[PDB]
RNA sequence: UGCCUGGCGGCCGUAGCGCGGUGGUCCCACCUGACCCCAUGCCGAACUCAGAAGUGAAACGCCGUAGCGCCGAUGGUAGUGUGGGGUCUCCCCAUGCGAGAGUAGGGAACUGCCAGGCAA
RNA sequence: GCUCAACGGAUAAAAGGUACUCCGGGGAUAACAGGCUGAUACCGCCCAAGAGUUCAUAUCGACGGCGGUGUUUGGCACCU
RNA sequence: UCCUCCUAAAGAGUAACGGAGGAGCACGAAGGUUGGCUAAUCCUGGUCGGACAUCAGGAGGUUAGUGCAAUGGCAUAAGCC
RNA sequence: GUGAAGAGGGAAACAACCCAGACCGCCAGCUAAGGUCCCAAAGUCAUGGUUAAGUGGGAAACGAUGUGGGAAGGCCCAGAC
């Protein structure tokens, strides 16, 4: 449960829509006193993690620059059809 | 058809918007029922009808206990 | 300072708003080298019709 | 509730003064006790204020809270009024019928100089 | 045969069916039928796929129909010219978008419900996919 | 200077409800009374007058509390102006704008003039 | 003083027939045929409750679904 | 012929033998103004009296009302006295 | 927006589609859409893949060890399929 993402720098629809046309989505985490972190990272890790039913419950570190963030998946945005994700929200 | 009737309209609306610069009389608002309400220097007919009681600017609003949106004039 | 704008397509199919805005820079026809001042009203023009010009 | 009810058949008044925008000299009235106020036509800002709850008044009368003793806030505010330079003014009841302690007020103004 | 009971309006306007669904997740049940095209189920589908799912179950079993019609669609007669008036109600359509949980099923194996959904998706239109409740 | 009331605003739910409190020396309230002023389509309930025995019960004010309402990012999504494109009932791409719902969280308001009482 | 309600009100005052018909025009507008369309019609196919003594798929196939054709009834009024 | 709503694409306007409804009046108080008031619908108790007439309190708060359609509007009440 | 009232190039031919607005002349050059093996002006151009159906060069539900990419998930030296 350790997952390496960048740093978005673009960000709307046209940024979010070009990254998940290249196998990541868009994520964000947040909580805290801390400013939010806009988060991109890779589709289908992702994809495989959220089969095991700890990921919607148990800790995840996710991998920034370094820094590992500690976080739980608080919301979700299945794509409406298509077995897949369109983003996440990590709350801290 | 059992229908196939309709009113001539009424052209009811916002007349002079808001920064507007209106002489004395000048009507602001043609509407039914106050939607609009009449503020400062600003006149409210038979009809319902806002009008200016005074040269100035239109002035559109939003005061009061139930958050109603008032015209008020100021030169 | 100054930015030198082309016109590179046709106003015929186009928008009144557009052939309005090619008025507003002085583009008369296609391959026209017209040189403005730069301002932020200028740059909104070029913006408006950017399919159709070019910026040097 | 009876204050409520109070507030609500003032208002009609006070609107209606406010949109004219005129100076009015608010009177609340209490079992025990009679307040005056004459108030800018801004609303905000007092000018002048007298009540029976003042000692300079108090002190002078028999009980506070009667017709007399009305008479004599509606003397004092008037005479107050006169001096500041306040004179064409209006009267807001206030949601208390024009008849008992603030007739007496209205009366007293009305003879002490305070023009309406 | 579902219809509303009572409406306000007998006829209405044609539309245009765009966006995507919004009852997306599998809320009720446990597994459910998802609509992956776009388009348009009549009454008469949605009993028929009903039936088909009800009958491959048996008595056990749970099902739900998370669509309703609510949207009635006039038909000219034969032989009649255009014009002089609107057409009379002759069936009652549920508009899918894509994403539209259609039906929804518990109290039954995996292996079992697929099966089920088959014959259903067979008697409609659209093309559908199974889905699972998803934990959150 | 501050603490408590009243009056009149500004601002209108971060300001409203509920629940738990606590306040009477003035202030406010009910409370006392009913020739007089006045009042009831019956009724001093209301409105009104003459009082100041009674109590802070109700009301009202103030303090506490998330029970709810209410406010509410960041990110994403929908939508959409303009120029393109496709497998064209519907979509997609470049670029500009960009919600609603939800989410973290916030949150038992905040002031101005004036008057009185008390610690100064 | 007017359902001048054919409600900008032709007169104060007005219904029909023509296959005995006639003139001026129109493919601005129908009947025939063509065209576009394909609801309907016809012809396939998909699912398979069931029937077939048993057995769904020899032969049929309910509930529903998807096409093709331009053969019917139509729609439209693009040619004459 | 006139009014209201939608169609009508967040100013106005906008068609069809498109989708739904109304009008050809009423009122010397149903106007004016001044001074007051607050509704629906339930709950429980109460003679005849019962679900419902009238009464009392509590609950809700504009679901009410607006001379007549629909719309927009109204507690400062345009509501009822 | 175009035609109507707009010729010219492209879409085989094709008022309205794509490109573009013809004052006149020239046996000059650069480009738009669209193109470049031959009919017929210009790449039998370069690199990396896909396609075997003449797909390209009409069409759906549904059907299928067609064939490429991926990202995962079931077993070995105690030797599974
Ligand atoms: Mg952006
Ligand atoms: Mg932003
Ligand atoms: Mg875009
Ligand atoms: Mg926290
Ligand atoms: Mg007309
Ligand atoms: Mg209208
Ligand atoms: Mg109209
Ligand atoms: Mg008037
Ligand atoms: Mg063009
Ligand atoms: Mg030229
Ligand atoms: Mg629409
Ligand atoms: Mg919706
Ligand atoms: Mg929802
Ligand atoms: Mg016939
Ligand atoms: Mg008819
Ligand atoms: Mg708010
Ligand atoms: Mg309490
Ligand atoms: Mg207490
Ligand atoms: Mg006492
Ligand atoms: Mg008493
Ligand atoms: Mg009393
Ligand atoms: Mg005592
Ligand atoms: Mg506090
Ligand atoms: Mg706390
Ligand atoms: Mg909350
Ligand atoms: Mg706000
Ligand atoms: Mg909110
Ligand atoms: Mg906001
Ligand atoms: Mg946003
Ligand atoms: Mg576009
Ligand atoms: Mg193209
Ligand atoms: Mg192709
Ligand atoms: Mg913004
Ligand atoms: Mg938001
Ligand atoms: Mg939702
Ligand atoms: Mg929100
Ligand atoms: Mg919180
Ligand atoms: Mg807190
Ligand atoms: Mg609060
Ligand atoms: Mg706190
Ligand atoms: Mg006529
Ligand atoms: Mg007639
Ligand atoms: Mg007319
Ligand atoms: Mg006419
Ligand atoms: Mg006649
Ligand atoms: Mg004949
Ligand atoms: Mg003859
Ligand atoms: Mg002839
Ligand atoms: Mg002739
Ligand atoms: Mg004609
Ligand atoms: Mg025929
Ligand atoms: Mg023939
Ligand atoms: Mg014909
Ligand atoms: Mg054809
Ligand atoms: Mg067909
Ligand atoms: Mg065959
Ligand atoms: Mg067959
Ligand atoms: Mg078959
Ligand atoms: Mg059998
Ligand atoms: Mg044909
Ligand atoms: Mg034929
Ligand atoms: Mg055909
Ligand atoms: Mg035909
Ligand atoms: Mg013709
Ligand atoms: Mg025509
Ligand atoms: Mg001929
Ligand atoms: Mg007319
Ligand atoms: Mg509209
Ligand atoms: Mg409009
Ligand atoms: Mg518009
Ligand atoms: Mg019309
Ligand atoms: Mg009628
Ligand atoms: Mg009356
Ligand atoms: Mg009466
Ligand atoms: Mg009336
Ligand atoms: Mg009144
Ligand atoms: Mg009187
Ligand atoms: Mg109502
Ligand atoms: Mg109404
Ligand atoms: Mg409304
Ligand atoms: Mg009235
Ligand atoms: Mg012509
Ligand atoms: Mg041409
Ligand atoms: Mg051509
Ligand atoms: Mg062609
Ligand atoms: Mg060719
Ligand atoms: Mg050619
Ligand atoms: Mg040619
Ligand atoms: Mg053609
Ligand atoms: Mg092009
Ligand atoms: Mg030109
Ligand atoms: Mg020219
Ligand atoms: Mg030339
Ligand atoms: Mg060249
Ligand atoms: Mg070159
Ligand atoms: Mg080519
Ligand atoms: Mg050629
Ligand atoms: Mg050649
Ligand atoms: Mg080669
Ligand atoms: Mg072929
Ligand atoms: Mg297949
Ligand atoms: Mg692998």
């Amino acid at each position: 449960f350790t997952i390496n993402a960048e740093v978005r720098k673009e960000q709307g629809k046209g940024a979010s829509r070009r990254l998940r046309a290249a196998n990541k989505f868009p994520a964000i985490i947040y909580g805290g006193k801390e400013a939010p972190l806009a988060i991109e990272l890779d589709h289908d890790k992702v994809m495989n993690m959220q089969a095991k039913a700890e990921f919607y419950s148990e800790v995840l570190t996710i991998v920034v620059d370094g820094k590992e963030i500690k976080v739980k998946a608080q919301d979700v945005q299945r794509h409406p059809y298509k077995p897949k994700l369109q983003h996440i929200d990590f709350v801290r | 058809t059992r229908n196939g009737r309709d009113s001539e309209a009424k052209r009811l609306g916002v007349k002079r918007f808001g920064g507007e610069s209106v002489l004395a009389g000048s009507i602001i608002v043609r509407q039914r029922g106050t939607k609009f309400h009449a503020g400062a220097n600003v006149g409210c007919g038979r009809d319902h009808t806002l009008f200016a009681k005074a040269d100035g600017k239109v002035k559109f609003e939003v005061k009061g206990p139930k958050n109603r949106k008032f015209i008020s004039i100021e030169a | 300072k100054t930015i030198k704008i082309t016109q590179t397509r046709s106003a015929i199919g186009r928008l009144p708003k557009h052939k309005a805005t090619l008025l507003g820079l002085g583009l008369r026809r296609i391959g026209h080298t017209v040189e403005r001042e730069d301002t932020p009203a200028i740059r909104g023009m070029i913006n408006a019709v950017s399919f159709m010009v070019k910026v040097e | 509730d009876k204050k409520s009810a109070r507030i609500r058949r003032a208002t009609r008044a006070r609107r209606k003064l406010q949109e004219l925008g005129a100076t009015r000299l608010v009177v609340h009235r209490t079992p025990r006790h009679i307040y005056a106020q004459v108030i800018a036509p801004n609303g905000s800002e007092v000018l002048v204020a007298a009540s029976t709850v003042e000692k300079a008044i108090a002190e002078q009368l028999k009980y506070t809270g009667n017709k007399d003793a009305a008479a004599a806030v509606g003397k004092a505010v008037a005479e107050r009024a006169l001096e500041k330079g306040i004179k064409d003014v209006s009267f807001d009841r206030s949601g208390f019928q024009y008849h008992g302690r603030v007739q007496a007020l209205a009366d007293a103004a009305r003879e002490a100089g305070l023009q309406f | 045969m579902l219809q509303p009971k009572r409406t306000k309006f007998r006829k209405m306007h044609k539309g245009r069916n765009r966006g995507l669904a919004q009852g997306t997740d599998v809320s009720f049940g446990s597994f459910g039928l998802k609509a992956v095209g776009r388009g348009r189920l009549t009454a008469r589908q949605i009993e028929a796929a009903r039936r088909a799912m009800t009958r491959a179950v048996k008595r056990q079993g749970k099902i739900w129909i998370r669509v309703f019609p609510d949207k009635p669609i006039t038909e000219k007669p034969l032989a009649v010219r255009m014009g002089k008036g609107k057409g009379n109600v002759e069936y009652w359509v549920a508009l899918i978008q894509p994403g539209k949980v259609l039906y929804e099923m518990d109290g039954v194996p995996e292996e079992l419900a697929r099966e089920a959904f088959k014959l259903a998706a067979a008697k409609l239109p659209i093309k559908t996919t199974f889905v699972t409740k998803t934990v959150m």
